[PDB]
C-alpha cells in the first residue's frame, strides 16, 4: 500500500489497522484451573 | 533534498518497513526530558552519551537516609 498524505512540518506517523478476528476460548475443568486458547486468524501470533 | 530536490517525496525510497518498534529511543534528536517524578533533564538526547550507562545516582531519597 502507498498512501499520499499532504505534507506537515511535524513528523507524524501513519496508524494502520488490519481488522481481524480476535477470538478466545476460556475453559476451566476443575476446582479452578483457568485455561484459555487465543486465536487471531489473519495475523496469528503463535509458535 | 538528497531524496527530494525535484523528485518524489522524501519518503520515496523506502518501503517504510520500520513499523515504529515499541521501545524508547525511536526519536532521533528529541531533547527527551522529565525522568519520572524528576523535572531534571535526563537525556541530552537518545542519540548521545548513552554508551556510558545510567547515572544510577540519588534523585530524591531523603526521608530514608535520615
Amino acid at each position: 500500500m502507498t498512501f499520499e498524505v499532504d505534507p506537515m512540518d511535524e513528523p507524524t506517523l501513519l496508524y494502520l489497522l488490519f481488522e481481524v478476528f480476535d477470538v478466545v476460548r476460556v475453559h476451566q475443568p476443575h476446582r479452578g484451573v483457568i485455561e484459555a486458547v487465543y486465536l487471531r486468524t489473519p495475523f496469528s501470533a503463535g509458535n | 533534498n538528497g531524496t527530494g530536490g525535484a523528485f518524489e517525496g522524501g519518503l520515496f525510497s523506502p518501503y517504510l518497513t520500520t513499523r515504529l518498534p515499541g521501545w524508547a529511543g525511536v526519536r532521533q534528536n528529541v531533547m527527551g526530558s522529565t525522568v519520572d517524578g524528576r523535572p531534571v533533564l535526563p537525556a541530552n538526547s537518545s542519540t548521545m552519551t548513552y554508551a556510558t550507562v545510567g547515572n544510577s545516582s540519588l534523585d530524591s531519597t531523603a526521608a530514608a537516609a535520615a
